[PDB]
RNA sequence: UAAGGUGAUAUGAACCGUUAUAACCGGCGAUUUCCGAAUGGGGAAACCCAGUGUGUUUCGACACACUAUCAUUAACUGAAUCCAUAGGUUAAUGAGGCGAACCGGGGGAACUGAAACAUCUAAGUACCCCGAGGAAAAGAAAUCAACCGAGAUUCCCCCAGUAGCGGCGAGCGAACGGGGAGCAGCCCAGAGCCUGAAUCAGUGUGUGUGUUAGUGGAAGCGUCUGGAAAGGCGCGCGAUACAGGGUGACAGCCCCGUACACAAAAAUGCACAUGCUGUGAGCUCGAUGAGUAGGGCGGGACACGUGGUAUCCUGUCUGAAUAUGGGGGGACCAUCCUCCAAGGCUAAAUACUCCUGACUGACCGAUAGUGAACCAGUACCGUGAGGGAAAGGCGAAAAGAAC
RNA sequence: AGGACCGAACCGACUAAUGUUGAAAAAUUAGCGGAUGACUUGUGGCUGGGGGUGAAAGGCCAAUCAAACCGGGAGAUAGCU
RNA sequence: CGAAGGUGUGCUGUGAGGCAUGCUGGAGGUAUCAGAAGUGCGAAUGCUGACAUAAGUAACGAUAAAGCGGGUGAAAAGCCCGCUCGCCGGAAGACCAAGGGUUCCUGUCCAACGUUAAUCGGGGCAGGGUGAGUCGACCCCUAAGGCGAGGCCGAAAGGCGUAGUCGAUGGGAAACAGGUUAAUAUUCCUGUACUUGGUGUUACUGCGAAGGGGGGACGGAGAAGGCUAUGUUGGCCGGGCG
RNA sequence: UACGGUGCUGAAGCAACAAAUGCCCUGCUUCCAGGAAAAGCCUCUAAGCAUCAGGUAACAUCAAAUCGUACCCCAAACCGA
């Protein structure tokens, strides 16, 4: 069991997309933004005792950001995970 | 924007042994 | 290395001279055996590696006066 | 703060503290949102997670 | 410490506007005030979509040196160099032509 | 032609990479000194 | 300390405080993911993978702490072989690694010089390797002279490019002695006797003594030019401050600042005194550092290269003496003089700025100056070691030229 | 069965034109030899410069080789320009 | 009321050179004797930075090859569409490897970049984009070697080397078919399967190993035998009567 | 309908022959140049044992991470400026 410290500090946003807006409805998940030391145990027991609302399995992957170039100076935006969370049937957050 | 100023290529002696005077 | 366990004996270096007197830089090689040692005061046989001037030493100044040296001064046997 | 928040227990912090947590996760999550038009009470947030986790050592274990 | 205060009624010795006094309306960064109706020149405005903005030849008030602004006296109708006592250990300050305290 | 460098990184990053000028003598003689100069690229890491 | 803040290009949104808990500065703290000596095993650095004693547990899994390695001290265990022995298992302080110059050691060259070149010089210089400190080394007479003496070590100026050495070529280079800076002598090879005794090496404390933030600090107004007076032109004032820094151009009196006068709850150096922690000066004396001194054997360090060579150091076999001796006084001998080797300790004077503060400078002012006044040891180039750039100026404040 | 033959991919570089501040600082085109073997090849470990490796050419060791390249004594030295 | 610098003129010393002054320029120059010099450019096949020269010449990176209608626009020889016509098809096709680091996808935008124009682009700018018990890495195990406490050896660093612990390109668990977005998907979705670990119970009661053995476990050539991936034809089904 | 798309339906789904350089084949034959190790697994035992524990014979489970995943890949995206 995860310690309420740790969970609480787990989640950054949600994420607004396209398949966001796709994956909402027409197959009931949703998108978050998760710190980058991250596992399958913290969402899975992040979803739950932050909304208190349930969840199916979670699932993430590791998006690598782009190459910005501020002026004439190259940048590198921050790294940041990606996770794909489904919700059980029966279940609509808030 | 601007641009570099190249140079300096491995310019081979710009001959072989042509000239054989003997 | 070869060094002698008793008196300390470094290579050092010089210059191997000629008839012509030339120069070049030779390596000069203290003496070194491997030995054992009777003890009696232990009861037993010390091995050893020593100079040829340390296989005299040990037979004037006391065999267990440089076996006990050797646990102070830091080189064991 | 620290000189009202001095006078507190040893676990009534451990619950105050999960309780600024909770609003402050709070206000990460409105930070989503276009609409959190407030800007400096997740700066002043911080200083109070601040203020409370460094009396939490000042306390607990010193 | 800056002797010249905030809400204190300045005056100006040299510069394009010398002479006339001013409430002083805030200090910029490395001590430039901005006086309520003297350091006035026009500026040119492209007209902004954001906050809503229309354009115009906004007059807003510019800033100068402390060196050209002095406190002016109520007393002696002219300016004066303010110095600093300790008056019941507070650092108050004073001036320093007719030695009387202001506040 | 076949060029002067075909790359491999799985080579490249073991017979010159952090761990590697470690291990040896006087690879803490060549980082010791980058330094000197204070290389922002210290070495071959990517 | 305080009327304005939230570092910058880079504005803005949205906020906070005015009698001092806004910020800003200083001192002590708590924080200190990960890699790096990396130290839990490993590993293409920033990741991968565990083991153990112990607290939760919605029994899913968690949060903490520790574990290298030798050295050292052990406690214990421990076999060939019975008591005993190597080895093993735990503790605890030390250490490792980095860093510029500088010092001390252990190794060690070349083109060049001689118009070639081997002996020589270039030189114990470059360069590696070890080890240590802010200083290091060296050290309290087996040292010189010359029948008169001096009185440890280092360093500076001389003696002097002399006397010497040298294919007597190139070139190298003393010393005795004299002026200086600067001075402190001790102790074990040992018994006793004052026995806990002067001193000595850390502790904390009081006083100054700084260092780490700070505070005040003189005096000037009007006219003409022009964008503007800080200017010229009048009349003053101040000055233990007229050096510099900026302000719409040259400012002692506009403004920070100086001369001057002050200041610390906390930390901390550098001294006397302090209660201590631990060690011990003072007399009678005995006893004077043996595989060593010198020599046989090569050798390299003495300016000193085979020289007619003293001195010291040592790889090699030698090898004594012991207050009556023994070394030295430039082969060696005799006399005389002088000194007690074969063990330690020890400050300044000198050498050095990676880094810190303050000033100056007939030093630079952008192709200079450090490679770099600008986001540079970066871009670009080389697999790599490593090399290595170019690139400041609007104006007074952007007042950045709306329509 | 074959260091057998003819001939693909693959290697290899013999002949000729083109190309030689070319498209390429060694190649295109058209013909060519080996092509189940002393082969060729992927990726990975090993060999250090008076040294390596070499069916041994003084060829190769990062386009450089009768001693690679990078710093240093280096302001080597040059009686010649 | 105009300093240094540039510029033109006007005088002037036997000269390097000065004085004076119209114009630009908007803050410093500087007597006179004197002092010290990184103190004077035509070179050096000098070195940087700029502009000429050939020159509006060569060349435009294959001799596979383009023509046309419509649209966007201020713009079309290339950009989108549509029809012919060419060309590859053991490649010039698809998916991955070692490699590269936003090139993929839309919304824009044309200055520079494409040996042209440019709406277009692998170009700028803004946003969107990778999902796993099964694929792969990590991980369990070793080869060649590497590291390597001890120990042995070496002036010192170090050098091999024992136990070990490292080391893929090989050895060991697993699974597929269909649909989907502008982009991913054996990973998402319905479908249906499979393994490997601790668990709690059900009856069964020899597990125990740093050890013992069988296995994993292996070269080259040819030769067949049955077979499918695919290919062809017929039967069928749907459309059509050119 | 956003004339780009998409939503809603849907018969036949057989046979024969041909056929590998793909499978069995990690096989067979046969030749000499005579063709890895270790683990997962199969299995037997001692130091150890207790009527325990562990063991496969069941099944409800609970779990099975982290990272790679887009894109080109004999190329206009790698190495060749
Ligand atoms: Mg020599
Ligand atoms: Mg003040
Ligand atoms: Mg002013
Ligand atoms: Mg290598
Ligand atoms: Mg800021
Ligand atoms: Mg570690
Ligand atoms: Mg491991
Ligand atoms: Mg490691
Ligand atoms: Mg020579
Ligand atoms: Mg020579
Ligand atoms: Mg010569
Ligand atoms: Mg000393
Ligand atoms: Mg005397
Ligand atoms: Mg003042
Ligand atoms: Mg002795
Ligand atoms: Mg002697
Ligand atoms: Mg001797
Ligand atoms: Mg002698
Ligand atoms: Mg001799
Ligand atoms: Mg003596
Ligand atoms: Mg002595
Ligand atoms: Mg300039
Ligand atoms: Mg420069
Ligand atoms: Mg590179
Ligand atoms: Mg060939
Ligand atoms: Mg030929
Ligand atoms: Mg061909
Ligand atoms: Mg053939
Ligand atoms: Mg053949
Ligand atoms: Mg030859
Ligand atoms: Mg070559
Ligand atoms: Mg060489
Ligand atoms: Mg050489
Ligand atoms: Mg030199
Ligand atoms: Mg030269
Ligand atoms: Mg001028
Ligand atoms: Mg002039
Ligand atoms: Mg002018
Ligand atoms: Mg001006
Ligand atoms: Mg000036
Ligand atoms: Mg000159
Ligand atoms: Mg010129
Ligand atoms: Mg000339
Ligand atoms: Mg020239
Ligand atoms: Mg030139
Ligand atoms: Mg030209
Ligand atoms: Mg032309
Ligand atoms: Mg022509
Ligand atoms: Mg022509
Ligand atoms: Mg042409
Ligand atoms: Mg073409
Ligand atoms: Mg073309
Ligand atoms: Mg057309
Ligand atoms: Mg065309
Ligand atoms: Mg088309
Ligand atoms: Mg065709
Ligand atoms: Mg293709
Ligand atoms: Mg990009
Ligand atoms: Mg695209
Ligand atoms: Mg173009
Ligand atoms: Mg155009
Ligand atoms: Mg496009
Ligand atoms: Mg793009
Ligand atoms: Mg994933
Ligand atoms: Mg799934
Ligand atoms: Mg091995
Ligand atoms: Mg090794
Ligand atoms: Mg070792
Ligand atoms: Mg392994
Ligand atoms: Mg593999
Ligand atoms: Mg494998
Ligand atoms: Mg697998
Ligand atoms: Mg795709
Ligand atoms: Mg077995
Ligand atoms: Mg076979
Ligand atoms: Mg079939
Ligand atoms: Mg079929
Ligand atoms: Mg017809
Ligand atoms: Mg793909
Ligand atoms: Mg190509
Ligand atoms: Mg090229």
């Amino acid at each position: 069991m995860i310690r309420e410290e740790r969970l609480l500090k787990v989640l950054r946003a949600p994420h607004v997309s396209e398949k966001a807006s796709t994956a909402m409805e027409k197959s009931n998940t949703i998108v978050l933004k998760v710190a980058k030391d991250a596992t399958k145990a913290e969402i899975k027991a992040a979803v739950q005792k932050l909304f208190e609302v349930e969840v199916e399995v979670v699932n993430t992957l590791v998006v690598k950001g782009k190459v910005k170039r501020h002026g004439q100076r190259i940048g590198r935006r921050s790294d940041w995970k990606k996770a794909y969370v489904t919700l059980k049937e029966g279940q609509n957050l808030d | 924007a601007a641009a570099a100023a190249a140079a300096a290529a491995a310019a081979a002696a710009a001959a072989a042994a042509a000239a054989a005077a003997a | 290395s070869r060094v002698c366990q008793v008196t300390g004996k470094r290579p050092v270096t010089g210059n191997n001279r000629s008839h012509a007197l030339n120069a070049t830089k030779r390596r000069f090689l203290p003496n070194l055996h491997s030995h054992r040692f009777w003890v009696e005061s232990e009861k037993r046989f010390v091995t050893l590696r020593v100079s040829a001037k340390g296989m005299r030493v040990i037979d004037k100044k006391g065999i267990d006066t440089v076996l006990a040296e050797l646990r102070a001064r830091g080189e064991k046997y | 703060k620290a000189k009202e928040l001095r006078e507190k227990s040893v676990e009534e912090l451990n619950t105050e503290l999960l309780n600024l947590l909770r609003e402050q996760f709070n206000l990460r999550m409105q930070a989503a949102s276009g609409q959190l038009q407030q800007s400096h009470l997740l700066k002043q947030v911080r200083r109070d997670v601040a203020r409370v986790k460094t009396l939490l050592n000042e306390k607990a274990g010193a | 410490a800056a002797k010249i205060r905030r809400d204190d009624e300045v005056i100006v010795l040299t510069g394009k506007d010398k002479g006339k006094r001013g409430k002083v309306k805030n200090v910029l960064s490395s001590g430039k005030v901005i006086v309520e109706g003297i350091n006035l020149v026009k500026k040119h405005q492209k007209p902004v979509p954001a906050l809503n903005q229309p354009g115009g030849i906004v007059e807003k008030e510019a800033a100068i040196q402390v060196s050209n602004v002095a406190i002016f006296n109520a007393a002696t109708g002219k300016a004066d160099r303010v110095g600093f006592r300790f008056e019941d250990g507070k650092k108050v300050r004073f001036f320093k032509s007719n030695s009387e305290t202001i506040k | 032609m076949k060029r002067t460098f075909q790359p491999s990184v799985l080579k490249r990053n073991r017979s010159h990479g952090f761990r590697a000028r470690m291990a040896t003598k006087n690879g803490r003689q060549v980082l010791a000194r980058r330094r000197a100069k204070g290389r922002a690229r210290l070495t071959v890491s990517k």
